[PDB]
RNA sequence: CGAAAGGGUCCUGUAAGCAGUAGAGUAGCCUUGUUGUUACGAUCUGCUGAGGGUAAGCCCUCCUUCGCCUAGAUUUC
RNA sequence: GAAGCAGAAUUCGGUAAGCGUUGGAUUGUUCACCCACUAAUAGGGAACGUGAGCUGGGUUUAGACCGUCGUGAGACAGGUUAGUUUUACCCUACUGAUGAACUCGUCGCAAUGGUAAUUCAGCUUAGUACGAGAGGAACCGCUGAUUCAGAUAAUUGGUUUUU
RNA sequence: GGUAAACGGCGGGAGUAACUAUGACUCUCUGUAGCCAAAUGGAUUAACGAGAUUCCCACUGUCCCUAUCUACUAUCUAGCGAAACCACAGCCAAGGGAACGGGCUUGGCAAAAUCAGCGGGGAAAGA
RNA sequence: AGGGAAGUCGGCAAAAUAGAUCCGUAACUUCGGGAAAAGGAUUGGCUCUAAGGGUUGGGCACGUGCGUGCGGUUAACAACCAACUUAGAACUGGUACGGACAGGGGGAAUCUGACUGUCUAAUUAAAACAUAGCAUUGCG
RNA sequence: GGAGACGACGGCGGGGGCCCCGGGCAGAGUUCUCUUUUCUUCUUAACGGUCUAUCACCCUGGAAACAGUUUGUCUGGAGAU
RNA sequence: GAAGCCAGAGGAAACUCUGGUGGAGGCUCGCAGCGGUUCUGACGUGCAAAUCGAUCGUCAAAUCUGAGCAUGGGGGCGAAA
């Protein structure tokens, strides 16, 4: 079930994208900037329990561990294993390239 | 924040309701639920 | 002029069916495991930007077909 | 038009109603004052010299409570709560739409009625005139925007019984 | 004579010379969390409520600021077919002493027959 | 769309929430409650795995299917039969998985009546009435 | 003296009927493909006979190492198992 | 999820704790029924001299309801409007 499914596609209800999550997994600096754009005291569990793949904060370590067994986390893992869609893949799909000399 | 987390005064996402807890504290102060007094000046 | 059709342009998103050393596993038959084999099995892959719709206020078509036609009635310095 | 009005910003006055004159907070209350935006947030009438648009307060049928008065029924210095009016198809006015008589039709004229635009900013002038300094314009020229008005659907959004 | 001492009245406390009611006449009166009570010192009363009120998050066409779609109407046709109401009628302006004009005076004006709407006026509230 | 009560006397109306499994749940309290408080994690399909049952049935010596006198509690075994729940795992589609339907918004407080209940059929459902409890009066 | 003759609620057990599953004969439908398929009939009254069915009651005997026993803790030297 | 009951762990005992069992209540969500809160609701010469829609209260009892019978205007009946 999705909370308030009617307005789910609004920009003010937007969630973090899969390629951003891929860059977060590859580079801790990217994740650090994303976490800097938030306030730690307003986060669940003071921000101590975070799932990078789902880009989600949890209230406790047991909550995070229990979430890992669910199918949404496994869907995110399968999507990351398949690979996020990027501008490089979009360019390769039409056979376009970048000439830098 | 600690009073909000202890009393369960949480918004969506577990964020503490600091506004409501402050209103509770002010009401308790005004309505004689927290002890306080102004001591008399010494002669 | 009308009704079909064809071509275009748009919309959706890959039809039915068949096949596959794709498929978690399970059960039989025997070479008792050497894709052992056969059977079933969401799904996946191929045939397949396929199938379906398209003017109802979309476009083109003497030269893709079939049909219709010089009326009838009323009135008028 | 006038003012020690240098410039800038103004102040007092004259003609002028063409054109505008906003968004909010606050009901432990004469709801009036605060806040901001702005060119500016001017004042009135057509009701209030009784009076069927909608809907809140003065406001008040029947139920109920508290306060004051009263022997009481009840009344009030009062305070609170809940509570029935429910057209339009008529005439006129208004907005649109047809139309007889003059054969039918095409192209026109224009009496009369209506009438429409508005304000700000930026560039240049110019760091110039003016000024001890701090500061600091305007005419001509150029480009946008505010409010209003009349259209439109290439594009972007919205709408889906194309069921 | 005694009181439910109910209503009611009722600032206290001392004295006296009165001597009983009514007295009467003087005097003067301002612990930053304790102690005491049979853990508590409470009505700042829990639960419950289609009771009245203020606020917060979420939420959204309540609004900025409106747009679009569907069904049934309204519409047009065939059939069927009322009622309310009705002195007479229905364009205005100024005047018409009794603060009222639709009819009068003086002007503006003013062209058949009609249909959909509308809610200024007239009508319209078991008013 | 974007904003999110700027609307309005007033969030009126609408929207949001909603089933089930699991984690967790404050003040206050008449200790019974508050409580589904609050705040979170999850849910499809397919292929499997595991757990939870019923019935029947024991060896000798005699008399002759029963009677004894014995002997034994690994039947802890076989045969047959049967239904619905619960938990665990892999695989797999996805914008949705209580996919329609059905289905609490929640919270901080104040006033108020103890509660359940009842009335003004046809304008008032309430702090009104009743209620248990308490108190007084009359009567042998 | 008995019957007539008696409240409300809760779970448990037995019986009838209904619902559900499997096989078989017959009939019907489906059939591009699949489907030994999907659906329909297959019943037995009152009244009687006969054999049985919880409670309870009777006989033997005398229970502590207490036992029997319901989902629900009741029963037994006033005689249980 | 109240009494009552079973087991385990303690405690000299009284009792305490843990896990079950059980199924109480003018308890609670909610279907029918009964009722009638709200809506600038529909309707307003109506389907109706009180109806319709959504929403709402209650739903094991101070619940709903039939028939028979009793109380009659100086009256009755009244959880009292
Ligand atoms: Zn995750």
């Amino acid at each position: 079930g999705v909370f308030a499914k009617r307005t789910m596609t609004k920009t003010r209800r937007r969630l973090r994208d899969l390629d951003q999550i891929e860059r977060d997994l590859r580079s801790p600096r990217h994740l650090q900037q994303y976490k800097e754009t938030k306030a730690a005291e307003d986060l669940p569990g003071l921000g101590l329990y975070y799932c990078i793949e789902c880009a989600k904060w949890f209230e406790s370590e047991t909550s995070l561990v229990g979430h890992r067994k669910g199918k949404p986390h496994k869907r995110r893992l399968k999507q990351l294993k398949e690979g996020a869609y990027t501008h490089e893949e979009a360019m390769a799909a039409i056979g376009y390239r970048i000439d830098n000399g | 924040e600690m009073l909000a987390r202890k009393s369960g005064r949480l918004l969506k996402g577990g964020e503490p309701d600091v506004d409501g807890v402050a209103k509770q504290v002010l009401n308790d102060f005004m309505r004689g639920k927290i002890p306080w007094f102004t001591p008399a000046p010494e002669p």
